[PDB]
């Protein structure tokens, strides 16, 4: 407050300070091995089967992120009781809607793309990113002009340029895509916005004690996520 | 570390002219008008042709105060130093474009715009834009082009424009009539800050686009708006008052208004 | 942590009729109702008295939970122990704004630790200077039927002694009021920080 | 290096890697809170920024930057490597070769980036929520990271504090038991106890204030002590004591004060704690000081500054501690020179070439 | 450098920063209180000022100022360092080289601005609400300001009281225990209890004048110990103990006092505490003394004002401590002139050069 | 810290009514004679004995605690235990402005330790000899049936005790008066500087 001289000025509200708390499930696959077929065979059985642990896992925690619930698995952002922009508050994430209800709006399409950029807040485009799916950038390169050219990537050769609005994208194909109301299109500075709380390895052990014609492998990685900041994320409602 | 909410940071202070002072007050000089010299006749008497009036106007700098409460992880004494720096550079922001006269700097919207072509030294100029929602629907950015060039060349050398963020992005929205983005024509561009060949501040305390807000500015600061201030920070690190809680106690003393009435120029969404 | 009743008992759900059985009233008379106006008045007085020398609830009324800051991290054991369906963990705002919330918690039924344990690990923030006040429906049964009758004989040997002496006049038995409390009572012991 | 970037991918190259978080509370509650913990690490850096080198280079290590000398940088540096494990040297150049400037960057607010290789391609300096973002995909990477020994970690030190934090906790709270016993402890020397004829009654203040002055007066304080103290029917005076009187948890304080003292590697002798008497009379301590934690923790600095300004310079310098008048090592330097100036049987070139001397 | 114009505009350009909130409540605490922590600072600042230096310049160091003598300086500027880990020097020049005037500025009056670029711009001596705002955008730059090793502070010291800041209170409450305890105290030696025929009863002031005189003649003092002392009907003594006599917090205090002396880094020896036998017989510990927390202090204190004052000059000096002369020293001259002078084999001119002699 | 009562209890609030019941009904003399508004005069003498070892109110009376330091910085726990409602913390000055605050403080209600807990650090400071003032509405509820009916009885065996028998005369119940009681003393272990 600005303190006048005669006033004796008041004392301010300290600000609330606020404690998120990251839950760090677990997600452990248990295959089972035969024990002949791992002595028989001429490939590297424990080797593939850990390849496609370490693959599974990277891609199942990757749809946790993105839209899993709270409990038993971590939270994605896309599950969280999300507001209108302008009527935003900390406890939601902000959407702006695009127009038509089908698909991005008829008269003027990216338009619901450019005022999300600009919704955003200009402290978190410093290095801020989209995220999409495959066919959510396969229909915004479908956006075209009067004329029928491309709005991103004029000409028909060369695509693909990494750079929509001058901020990056991730295609990250956990994402709805475009629906009556879904949300394929997100932004923002996920750096600050989204912290992922993990036990950085993957432990995979055999034990064939347990089923003895077996092996029985298994492996496991516990990984958590929620939102940091809720002012770092805006998403395309296909709405109204 | 604790985290916050990163709020916005551009705040006018680097296009202004700060002035440290160290009085209760700075006072600008500024003449009000012309010399009026005439070409003289070889046969008259030729006396006292005329004399600018000039006119002292009074940046009374006025003082900013928060006081917080304070009530291992963390470290309280770095971190709420380091919000209420932030809150002393945001709240002074929002002084210094829309501050009223009471015990806090007068923004250069409060000053009692007048239409340009009919401008005189006490108000601001403005141009109109067309229908009173948005830009012109027939002709958009023919309103930004003109308020560009309804300015002055004097001050034009170094201008800028001052929107927020929500401005910029109606600016950004314009296209032509295949709709091909007037400014930074692709989707792969970003924010080409160089509007009309002027750099372009995202001050968010400006108001958007309304019947008749005010929402783009034009300008020369660093003439125009003179912010005057004293440079350090009060840091009453209090062990008193309260044994629960420190109740530190911080302030900064600032001060601004408009010093040359020529140098910005608004844009009024009507009509 | 304040823990009011919503609701109370009926009245028409405690055993008069039984509890006049019990203390040796009459069987015939055709009065037969001179007492009805008191003997709820003792049994009101008595289950009240077990009620918190074992931290029971016995009768399954509604109660409201209203506190401001969790006890522990993410647990919150709560205080009336046999438990079932926590409605409503209404987050209420500093002033005003009143906001239920599926919040992902659970419900860990004890009747020696009825938790609300959370699941995210965090329970469902508060905002600072607001209450989160929870609504659940506490108690054995409905009627009186659906008691532990060790229970309900606890109650009935201890109003039919307010019912047999009135001021404080002293006057040893194998299972008496006491030692058919004692396996309700709450066994703690801890009085630590954690 | 082959196997470096299998790691790599794992941690997430181009995004920065902070390890442990509680660094800089161990700082407050280790460094500045005890003395045992302070008074280890300043006795570790004051010794090796008086140790000179052998190597031009060492003319920037005279005159680092303005304000932090040649003495003054090593406490900086050594500082940091005893606190959190880590060392940091940034290099200013204006000039191409030799760069004038050496900044000890503090290993709170720096943060490690594994890029590609496995091996590091970024250093942040974070302050606030400002980075920096030093660069290391270049030729004369412009910071020397001397890490200590860390054998499960990949891209930092262990910090000797950090092996010893239950024995700071332990003597930062043992010595604050003893502080709050002093303010927070009522013991009386007696009480006067007044029953009266019931079980309980209390005194009038007119009894009340007669009581203090009879207290006041004549039996309290040095002057009065002793005297006979008639007690009449219903008063009673029962001394209180005060039974743990000295030691409260005195022994596990002094040893917790030799355990901080143990990990960081000083004598029992030269920080001045008490206890047995392991070594003997101070020509040992100073020398076991000098040759277990701080020329070994030298050696391996100036290891590190003959290898990182070597390259900003063409030729490689080696640049080691000078292991020769540094005046607690004479017991060592006694000991060999009356062992081949008493073998009088090989000549005397012979043995100025043992002893490093040039020969005549 | 880099770093440090990113760390500026953190804390706030411009504007003061204070640091320590405490610090003048040490000093009377820590430093006017307690003897150990007097002790401690006046064995090390006198003994810094005892140490002569090598080289004009020194004519300024031995006359500064009217009324502050060379030994007086010192005195007064390590006094600062211990006390509140900084130091500061004023130079008045009314002259453009060699200032003729030094003074010690007091810390606790004296605030850093960090200014642009991260390095301090102002230094504002703050004495009641009044200021002076030094200057440092220049070449002269008219403060040294000589900090302390602080690992987590960018502008301070770490004053080594600060560290002790805990055994600081707990010796002067340990101490202020035994005072109060002198004088807050009522033993009595006895009681005479008179219950009566009932449970309680007085005796009347006729009686109690005759218990008095009784008492107060025949058995108390020195010259009456002992005396039969015939009880009647109704009268019992009842002797009175003091079972915690001695030894009230008397090893925590005196580990406490240790700690204090530890911090320091002053040997138990010197300073007088008692203590295990750590160093032998004090050839040793005044040898230890000037070597682990005086001539480092020194040499690093001395190395500000051999850069600080060349600032004035046009030549650089340097100014170092003497290492020679220094009498507590001795037993490092005797091993290292006894090792050279029995060296028989190396010539007469070859050991004067070792030794530090002028050659002939 | 006087704490006088602003409003005793109206008299009509209290159960004289029932106390006659609790007192002969359904076995005894006849309803008898008893002096009406004598019994009414026992009833407040138990509560007031009970008000005052379990440092309760039960019938929601109004109070005034005017007290001049605050203990803590920011605490202020209240003592009368069930709190509802600060009315106002009317501040008055050494000569008596009497300047009412009414922000900056938040009444944290609880029946163990209710509180005054201001928000952040800050509570109102006190005006040099200038005394605070806070008025407060503490209690059960407003008419007697709000009450718990454990505490209701420890009070209808009270009352009945100083009604059966006038002076100081002699005569180990299981719930007698006392063990009604303890359940709603309070538990304080703190002889301390805080």
């Amino acid at each position: 407050g600005w303190a006048s001289e005669t006033a004796a000025l008041s004392e301010t509200a300290t600000p609330q300070i606020d404690r998120i708390t990251i839950p760090l499930h677990e997600l452990a696959a248990m295959p089972k091995a035969s024990q002949r077929l791992l002595d028989d065979s001429a490939f590297d059985i424990e080797t593939w089967l850990a390849n496609r642990i370490a693959d599974k896992f990277a891609r199942a925690e990757a749809a946790a992120f993105i839209s899993g619930d709270g409990v038993d698995k971590p939270t994605g952002f896309l599950t969280k009781t999300k507001v209108a922009n302008g009527a935003w508050a900390w406890g939601s994430l902000g959407y702006v809607a695009t127009g038509a209800a089908g698909d991005f709006a008829a008269v003027n399409a990216s338009d619901a793309v450019v005022d999300l950029v600009y919704a955003l807040g200009a402290e978190y485009r410093a290095n801020a990113s989209f995220v999409m799916n495959s066919k959510t950038a396969g229909a915004v390169r479908k956006m075209k002009d009067a004329d029928g050219r491309f709005l991103w990537a004029d000409s028909l050769a060369a695509g693909e340029p990494a750079r929509l609005m001058g901020y990056p994208v991730l295609i990250a194909e956990d994402m709805p895509d475009i629906a009556a109301n879904a949300y394929a299109i997100a932004f923002g500075d996920f750096g600050n916005g989204y912290t992922i709380a993990e036990r950085p390895d993957l432990r995979v052990l055999r034990d064939p004690f347990s089923a003895k014609p077996h092996v029985l492998f298994y492996a496991s990685k516990r990984v958590g996520g929620d939102v940091s900041d809720f002012a770092a994320i805006k998403l395309l409602k296909f709405a109204a | 570390t604790i985290r916050g909410v990163l709020r916005s940071t551009a705040s006018l202070r680097q296009i202004a002219s700060v002035v440290n002072v160290e009085a209760t007050s700075f006072d600008v000089l500024v003449d009000k008008t012309d010399m009026g010299s005439g070409w003289a006749s070889e046969t008259a008497a030729l006396s006292e042709t005329a004399t600018p009036q000039i006119d002292r106007i009074t940046i009374p700098l006025h003082e900013l105060a928060a006081m917080p409460k304070a009530s291992s992880a963390f470290d309280i004494e770095t971190w709420l130093a380091n919000r209420i720096a932030d809150k002393f550079a945001r709240a002074e922001a929002a002084a210094f474009i829309s501050g009223d006269g009471v015990d806090k700097p007068t923004g250069f919207l409060t000053k009692t715009k007048v239409a340009n072509g009919a401008w005189a030294w006490g108000s601001l100029g403005y141009v109109a834009t067309g229908a009173a929602g948005d830009f012109a629907a027939v002709n958009a950015s023919d309103a930004v082009v003109d308020l560009v060039y309804a300015l002055g060349a004097e001050y034009r050398a170094n201008a800028s424009f001052v929107m927020n963020s929500k401005t910029a992005g109606a600016v950004r929205k314009m296209k032509d009539a295949d709709g091909r983005f007037l400014w930074a024509d692709s989707l792969a561009a970003g924010e080409p800050a160089r509007l009309m060949g002027y750099p372009v501040l995202i001050a968010e305390d400006m108001p958007d686009i309304a019947a008749n807000a005010y929402a783009i500015a034009f300008g020369d600061f660093g003439n125009g708006y003179t912010i005057a201030e004293r440079p350090d920070l009060r840091v009453l690190r209090d062990p008193f008052s309260a044994k629960p809680h420190v109740l530190f106690y911080a302030s900064k003393r600032v001060g601004g208004d408009v010093s040359d009435f020529a140098a910005i120029k608004l844009l009024k969404f009507a009509a | 942590m304040m823990l009011n009743e919503v609701t109370a008992v009926p009245g028409t759900a405690l055993p008069v009729a039984e509890f006049r059985d019990h203390l040796r009233l009459g069987t015939g008379f055709a009065d037969l109702g001179a007492e009805d106006a008191a003997l709820l008045s003792y049994l009101r007085a008595a289950i009240a008295a077990i009620e918190g020398r074992t931290a029971k609830a016995l009768i399954s009324r509604g109660f409201r939970l209203a506190l401001t800051a969790w006890r522990w991290g993410d647990m919150q054991t709560l205080p009336i122990a046999p438990v079932a369906t926590v409605t409503a963990l209404r987050l209420v705002d500093a002033a005003g704004v009143e906001t239920p919330v599926a919040a992902g918690w659970r419900l860990v039924p004890d009747m020696a630790r009825p938790r609300i344990e959370a699941l995210g690990a965090m329970l469902p923030m508060i905002p600072t200077g607001g209450r989160v006040e929870i609504d659940f429906t506490a108690g054995f049964g409905a009627s009186w039927s659906a008691l532990p009758v060790d229970l309900a004989q606890a109650v009935f040997l201890l109003a039919a002694q307010y019912y047999e002496l009135r001021h404080d006049g002293a006057a040893a038995m194998p299972f008496g009021v006491m030692a058919l409390i004692e396996r309700w009572r709450t066994v703690r012991v801890l009085g630590g920080r954690p | 290096s082959v196997t470096g970037r299998i790691v790599a991918m794992a941690s997430g190259a181009g995004r920065p890697v902070w390890g442990p978080r509680d660094t800089v509370s161990l700082m407050r509650t280790g460094f500045a809170g005890n003395p045992v913990g302070f008074r280890s690490v300043k006795l570790i850096a004051e010794a090796t920024a008086a140790v000179p080198l052998i190597c031009p280079v060492l003319d920037l290590l005279r005159r680092p930057n303005a304000g932090q000398g040649r003495a003054e940088l090593f406490e900086a540096l050594i500082g940091q490597i005893l606190l959190s494990g880590n060392g940091y040297l940034e290099a200013v150049c204006p000039e191409p070769g030799v760069p004038r400037e050496l900044h000890v960057l503090r290993s709170d607010r720096m943060a490690v980036v594994p890029g590609a290789d496995g091996w590091p391609v970024g250093y942040d300096y974070t302050v606030g929520g400002r980075k920096h973002r030093f660069d290391m995909t270049g030729h004369p990477d412009p910071i020397c990271h001397i890490k200590s020994f860390h054998p499960t970690d990949d891209h930092y030190g262990l910090s000797p504090m950090q092996a010893a934090a239950v024995a700071l906790d332990v003597h930062n709270a043992a010595s604050a038991w003893s502080k709050a016993l002093l303010d927070n402890a009522a013991r009386p020397s007696g009480a006067i106890i007044y029953k009266g004829a019931d079980g309980q009654g209390v005194l009038a203040p007119e009894q009340y204030e007669r009581l203090i002055f009879e207290m006041e007066t004549h039996h309290q304080g040095a002057r009065n002590a002793g005297r006979p103290m008639l007690l009449e029917g219903g008063l009673d005076w029962k001394p209180m004591g005060f039974s743990p009187s000295d030691m409260e948890f005195h022994e596990t304080k002094a040893a917790a004060a030799r355990e901080i003292a143990l990990a960081f590697g000083v004598p029992p002798m030269l920080i001045g704690i008490p206890g047995d008497a392991t070594y003997a009379n101070y020509a040992e301590a100073n020398r076991a000081f000098y040759r277990l934690t701080v020329l070994p923790l030298l050696t391996r600095v100036s290891a590190a500054l003959a290898w990182w300004l070597s390259g900003y310079l063409g030729a490689q310098i080696e640049l080691k501690p000078d292991l020769d008048q540094v005046p607690a090592l004479a017991v060592e330097r006694d000991q060999l020179w009356a062992r081949i100036g008493a073998a009088g049987f090989l000549s005397n070139s012979e043995k100025r070439v043992l002893l490093g001397l040039p020969p005549t």
